[PDB]
């Protein structure tokens, strides 16, 4: 038998104080606390997640800081799951991203294991959703979360109050099954923030958690025994759970009662020290430390698969769950058509013979597709990328795969389906405007749409990778987008008269770029009348050299430019993405 | 709550000021009042909730709050001034009372 | 002896009048609820345990009248419940606190009782009322404490501070819904404690709690225990047990018997606009951050466009420049002052619609105090925004073209603001509202005279430009710029035939069309969180 | 708002008294009534309280004397009546009779020694 053992723990401005516990494989220890207990410190101290002590004996071996990793499994209350995926599939992704045998038959087996031990088959083949639209109740979702833990077959797991947020119901059916899963040979550690009556009973260890002190634990028999030796005996029909939560914690209300609820606590722990419970657990720890006749400690399953196959299967994965979800496509591909049909219905045409407003009616269409297309960009990276960004920032603590990986299966993934829709928008709203209609035209200024759509939407990517608000950011992406398009573009500034520090920030912008093969693309090749207010524009390459004189030189260079803002962008993210694993 | 006076004895004479003093442990939102003590044992409250007074008291008796001192201030002391004084909070269950003040003349 | 037991017991504000009485008499609720039948009388304590509620409302909400139509009787004080007899007579206490962060209780109890009592009540008797309601409470160390959740007060004392504004006027019967929702559990002792002394008066007292664990089953008077709607046990809770082990049903040692039991299975209308508009005023201007943010965005966005488009230096500005210049002034403030009217506006939307279904006041003085509140701070940005900008330009010099100029800035940005009102009380949720303003914002961008000649529009983008106040805006600018310097340039375009006077006369027709639709759809529309 | 005490003397510790609290010019039923008495070595000591008709007439007490002084009123010559028992240990004061404690102590009486 396999057994866990916690010797003169502490973490530190202190929340733990010399925390010692001892726990076997057939049983399973509920830990209880105020609000300033300290479980949740102790879970992650013993799951490996600022300074801490003591020793962690697993099968007697001494495990360093760097193992619990690899031994301990930590269950989340999050519960975050994609809505458009089946428990096959996900459990299979998982699989696949943990396990690397071969071919895809262990992966099956492990999948149909893990769901018939969970009673996961009979909805096997159902999509996860929401369960306030019709998906899979939160029981079902806590047991898929609790397969996907034991895919990497563990032997130590904590939990991580798995009983909140559920009702009665939910809350009995998961304490039995985590019951069940310890009683089938495996150590479970779970915390509980307002135990039931009928669960008194069931569980094999009471331990209790004040201030970070351990009160007391041991077996509920064990406790009632020791609680009544002290003087306070439980009275009939008075949920003893309360009792001993009540009787083992501080009131801070006045300055006399939690002294005195201070005093009760400290002579109850002095007096639980003084017991043969503390002894007996403290002897068994070093007993079972010396025997050296039991096996060592029982790792993981498989080994961290290559970047480029985790990268393959999280971009398989994004792109299951994107082409499932018909309103994501819609939006991405509808977008644009939506903005370019709202600006068909205020211009409608451009009037390429006379002067009333010709060059002012496409100044203005190319400063809207300009303020425009990194503003769906942004919309799109808001409306999809915080769902991924959670999946990523907690399947990454399980050391399963990286975010920065995950960010680049999302651009990937964003990829063609920002190309296809950008496309779209240009091919149905470029020819009917009558905006000097040819087909190399039509290409570049389709490229030339579309690389600040990507460009704004990587922007908003990396800001949304940093900061956890999408509406912040949002906003943030909306005013930046704005400043871009009135300084660098030379539609209203006149660049050539524009401040030094204002001409230096337009070098860094890609409005400039796109602004300048825009009117280089466009007031090229056509012609103008006006039958001396301003008529000094006859010809389009006047406008040209007014706004930019020597673009028409460095089209292509500018093309280039333009491409180098896209790459490079999502380095940095990658950098970003980074600083993430070392902020949360 | 305990409410510390201040001072226990004083010397003053006629057309001078004085001003007494009463801290409290905790917060009572001043809700302070004052009892004076005349030498035959005639007791009588001549300022409520410490910024109020009473009726029929002479108006050279005022009260203020700075911080967590509330501060009895007497002007133009004259011979009907030689008495006890006390401070008394009612914000909080039970009331206490304060130290004393002998103010003689 | 686990708990505090130091307190007082002593009442000092009680009901005076006849006690109140609630029947319910075979009622059923559908859209679950099935045979509920009770009757309760001032001066006990009744608490509904189990899983009450079939949906979003709860039995309390469907009791009193709120929600899913009822198919039973209830009876208040004698005569069948209605509307205004349970506005009359009903106090309710939810389960989620809205009140205002920048205030204290003194000053927020001062105008809940402004707001309640009757204007024959002279000041002292409103006093006393606070003061007994904060004495009854032992409210009395935190008196002047603020309620923001700020540090602020704690969650006991917010709920004490809450049910005191709603004891004010001093109810025959209240309700109560989770009042230790999110409590420790001393506090929700004290809490129980405090609700069993107000009920010890003359007064009826109902609560809802989900689960009574140890010492709030003790702490009951009466209890009612449901179970999908349908009622097992009613009358005293220590007898409860007593009961079931009379059918048949014991139970067991070291168990809390509520689970094992549910697993199983006057004044006028002037005073009120003056207390809003002062209490409005006093939680604004004592909101630090938020006014340092609207200063400091504001002097941004101005200073950098008038850095952007600097007109001192070697080369003047041109025309074009010119026109883009005021173009930009008229367009860019409408994103920031749609985005902040509207947040503040569903920051309060819970606590507006509270306090119009309670009853303090119907949607007269709410209107014209939240106007003159958003006034001041909203013309001091527009300074902010437009004066430090005119002199950086360098535009046409004068006292009169800058003064028009502010006047004019003043109005657009003024009919933005209520343009954003509107919006916000014609939608119920943030982000629909958001999308549908900045529509109209873009489509009045797009209707301006500056991208698109504002003359090849056929009849819809004119009849837009018509009610577009960014085109008004820059019409007005223009014709203060270029006028008598110069009516040539504004002849060969289409900027000259509407005068200064009927460009302001247009822009204040619209603010109040745009006023008119903001009362509409206050009053017509509730505002549901 | 008059209040005179009656009812001092002196007696040696083991026996039991009684004094009187007699009050004019207000109603008796709709205000609290408290006893609070003044020891030469203590500066101000409230010892009992009487609540008024909201309160079905409760009574309360200090912990230093709980258990061993009784206060009772009589509504039909408005008189308050306070019963010491087992006296002159540490119980020798001024005793006053007041009117209000939670609304400030006005109305203060003349006291007798005990
Ligand atoms: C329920 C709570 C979170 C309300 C959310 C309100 C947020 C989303 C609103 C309110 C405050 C707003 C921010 C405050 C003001 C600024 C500063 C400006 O230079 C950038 C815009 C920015 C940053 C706004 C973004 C939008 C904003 C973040």
């Amino acid at each position: 038998p396999h057994s866990l053992g916690i010797l003169h723990a502490s973490y530190s401005r202190q929340i733990l104080k010399d925390v010692s516990l001892y726990v076997e494989s057939g049983q399973i220890m509920c830990i209880l606390g105020s609000s300033g207990s300290g479980k949740t410190t102790l879970l992650d101290a013993m799951s490996g997640r600022g300074t801490f002590l003591g020793e962690v004996y697993v099968n007697g071996r001494a495990l360093r800081r760097e193992q619990f990793q690899d031994c301990f499994s930590y269950v989340l209350q999050s519960d975050t799951l994609l809505s458009s995926l089946t428990v096959r599939e996900t459990l299979h992704y998982t699989a696949l991203l943990a396990i690397r045998r071969g071919n895809p038959g262990s992966f099956q087996k492990k999948v149909e294991a893990v769901m018939a031990e969970l009673s996961l088959s009979h909805v096997a083949d159902r999509l996860i959703g929401n369960y306030s639209l019709g998906g899979i109740s939160t029981g079902e979702r806590r047991r898929v979360s609790i397969a996907a833990q034991l895919l990497q077959d563990p032997k130590v797991m904590l939990f991580d109050e798995p009983t909140t947020g559920l009702d009665c119901m939910t809350a009995n059916q998961i304490v039995v099954l985590l019951v069940e899963l310890a009683r089938r040979n495996r150590i479970v550690v779970l915390t509980i923030h307002q135990p039931r009556s009928e669960l008194f009973q069931l569980f094999d260890k009471i331990a209790i958690l004040s201030f970070g002190e351990l009160i007391f634990c041991g077996t509920p028999a064990e406790m009632l025994d020791f609680f009544n030796d002290c003087g306070y005996p439980c009275p009939e029909h008075s949920n003893p759970f309360d009792f001993y939560m009540d009787l083992t914690s501080v009131d801070t209300q006045s300055k006399e009662r939690e002294i005195e609820t201070s005093k009760r606590v400290q002579m109850i722990e002095s007096a639980y020290k003084k017991s043969a419970i503390c002894h007996k657990t403290l002897k068994n720890i070093e007993r079972m430390k010396h025997l050296k006749t039991l096996p060592m400690v029982p790792f993981k399953t498989k080994d961290s698969p290559g970047v480029f196959s985790k990268l393959g299967v999280l971009l398989r994965r994004v792109t299951r769950n994107l082409v499932r979800n018909k309103l994501a496509v819609i939006t991405r591909l509808l977008q644009n058509l939506i903005m370019g049909l709202f600006l068909l219905f205020f211009v409608l045409r451009v009037r390429s013979n006379v002067l009333k407003g010709a060059i002012q009616d496409r100044v203005g269409l190319l400063y809207q597709f300009v303020g425009a297309t990194p503003y769906t960009g942004m919309l799109n990276a808001v409306n999809l990328f915080p769902v991924l960004r959670a999946v990523s920032d907690q399947e990454s603590q399980d050391g399963l795969y990286q975010k920065w990986q995950m960010m680049l299966a999302y651009a990937l993934h964003v990829l063609p389906f920002s190309v296809v829709a950008t496309m779209i928008f240009s091919s149905v709203c470029y020819w009917t405007l009558g905006l000097h209609p040819e087909v190399a035209r039509f290409g570049y200024f389709s490229a030339a749409l579309l690389a600040p759509h990507l460009i704004g939407e990587f922007l908003t990517l990396v800001l949304l990778g940093i900061v956890q608000n999408p509406n912040i950011v949002n906003s943030v992406v909306a005013l930046l987008s704005i400043a871009g398009v009135l300084v660098g573009s030379g539609f209203l500034r006149n660049i050539q008269e524009m401040p030094i520090p204002f001409k230096i920030i337009s070098y860094f912008t890609f409005q400039k770029y796109c602004s300048e093969i825009l009117v280089v693309n466009e007031f090229y090749g056509l012609n103008f009348t006006c039958g001396n207010p301003m008529c000094a524009f006859t010809q389009g390459i006047q406008f040209i050299e007014k706004t930019c004189p020597g673009a028409t030189s460095r089209f292509t260079m500018n093309f280039l430019i333009l491409y180098s803002f896209i790459p490079a962008l999502v380095i940095l993210g990658i950098v970003v993405f980074k600083i993430r694993d070392h902020l949360i | 709550i305990q409410m510390t006076q201040s001072p226990s004895s004083l010397s003053a004479s006629l057309g001078e000021r004085v001003s007494l003093t009463c801290r409290a442990s905790q917060e009572i939102s001043g809700y302070l009042s004052w009892l004076q003590q005349k030498p035959d044992g005639t007791i009588q409250r001549l300022i409520y909730a410490a910024f109020s007074l009473d009726s029929g008291v002479p108006k050279r008796f005022s009260g203020s709050r700075s911080g967590s001192d509330y501060s009895l201030t007497i002007s133009s002391l004259e011979s009907e001034d030689l008495a006890h004084y006390y401070c008394l909070q009612y914000a909080s269950y039970p009331c206490t009372f304060g130290g004393g003040t002998k103010l003689e003349i | 002896r686990l708990f505090s037991s130091e307190s007082d017991n002593s009442l000092y504000f009680t009901y005076s009048g006849q006690p109140n009485t609630l029947e319910v008499r075979d009622l059923n609720y559908q859209v679950g609820i099935q045979n509920l039948s009770f009757k309760v009388r001032s001066g006990q304590m009744l608490a509904i345990i189990g899983s009450s509620g079939c949906g979003r409302a709860s039995l309390l909400d469907v009791i009193t009248g709120r929600g899913k139509i009822k198919s039973g009787q209830i009876w208040i004080n004698g005569q069948p419940s209605s509307p205004q007899l349970v506005r009359k007579c009903v106090a309710h206490v939810r389960q989620h606190n809205q009140l205002l962060p920048n205030l204290t209780v003194r000053e927020t109890l001062a105008f809940i009782a402004q707001m309640r009592l009757p204007r024959t009540f002279s000041q002292a008797q409103r006093d006393k009322r606070v003061e007994d309601v904060i004495a009854e409470l032992r409210l009395r160390q935190c008196a002047d404490t603020r309620v923001g959740n700020v540090r602020g007060l704690s969650g006991g004392e917010r709920r004490r501070v809450s049910i005191g504004v709603q004891l004010l006027w001093n109810p025959g019967i209240l309700i109560l819904d989770e009042p230790t929702s999110g409590l420790d559990s001393f506090t929700a002792h004290n809490l129980v404690k405090t609700l069993s002394r107000l009920a010890k008066g003359n007064r009826l007292v109902l609560i809802s709690l989900h689960q009574p664990r140890s010492d709030i089953f003790r702490l009951f008077d009466l209890v009612l225990l449901m179970t999908s709607g349908t009622p097992i046990y009613l009358g005293a809770a220590q007898h409860m047990v007593q009961y079931f082990t009379a059918i048949g049903y014991p139970c067991p040692r070291y168990s809390n018997p509520a689970d094992f039991y549910v697993d199983l299975t006057m004044p006028g209308a002037v005073q009120q606009f003056t207390t809003l508009i002062r209490r409005q005023i006093s939680n604004d201007f004592r909101d630090l951050p938020t006014l340092l943010i609207h200063g400091a965005e504001a002097c941004l966005m101005s200073m950098t466009i008038g850095f952007l488009y600097f007109g001192h230096g070697s080369i003047q500005l041109s025309f074009m420049d010119t026109a883009a210049l005021l173009f930009m002034i008229g367009a860019l403030i409408p994103f920031n002052v749609i985005l902040d009217v509207i947040s503040k506006c569903y920051s309060e939307r819970a606590m507006l619609y509270y306090e119009l279904e309670d009853g303090l006041y119907t949607t007269g003085p709410y209107f014209f105090a939240k106007i003159l509140g958003e006034l001041p701070e909203h013309c001091a940005y527009i300074i902010i925004y437009g004066m430090p900008t005119y002199w950086l330009a360098n535009l046409r010099p004068g006292l009169q073209p800058f003064l028009l100029h502010f006047l004019l800035v003043w109005l657009v940005v003024f009919c933005c603001r209520i343009m954003a009102l509107a919006a916000a009380a014609l939608l119920p949720t943030f982000h629909m509202a958001s999308f549908f303003s900045n529509a109209l914002y873009n489509s009045f961008y797009l209707a301006g005279g500056f991208m698109i000649n504002l003359s090849s529009l056929w009849t819809v983008p004119a009849w837009i430009s018509k009610v577009s106040f960014l085109r008004w805006c820059f019409e007005g600018l223009m014709k203060i710029q270029f006028s008598r310097r110069g009516d040539k340039i504004l002849s060969v375009m289409e900027l000259d035939s509407y005068p200064l006077y009927a460009i302001y006369l247009i822009v204040i027709g619209l603010s109040g069309g745009f006023m008119v639709l903001y009362y509409v759809s206050l009053r017509f529309i509730k505002q549901k969180p | 708002v008059k209040l005179v005490e009656s009812g001092g003397g002196l007696v040696q510790p083991g026996g039991s008294l009684r004094l009187s609290c007699a009050t004019s010019g207000f109603t008796f039923s709709e205000f609290f009534m408290e006893w609070v008495r003044q020891p030469p070595g203590k500066r101000l000591e409230w010892v009992a309280v009487s609540r008024n008709e909201a309160n079905d007439y409760t009574t309360d007490y200090s912990a230093s004397v709980k258990g061993r002084f009784i206060v009772s009123r009589d509504t039909s010559q408005n008189i308050l009546y306070l019963q010491m028992n087992a006296l002159r240990a540490e119980d020798t004061a001024i005793y006053y009779c007041a009117r209000d404690a939670w609304m400030g102590f006005d109305y203060w009486g003349q006291g007798t020694t005990v």
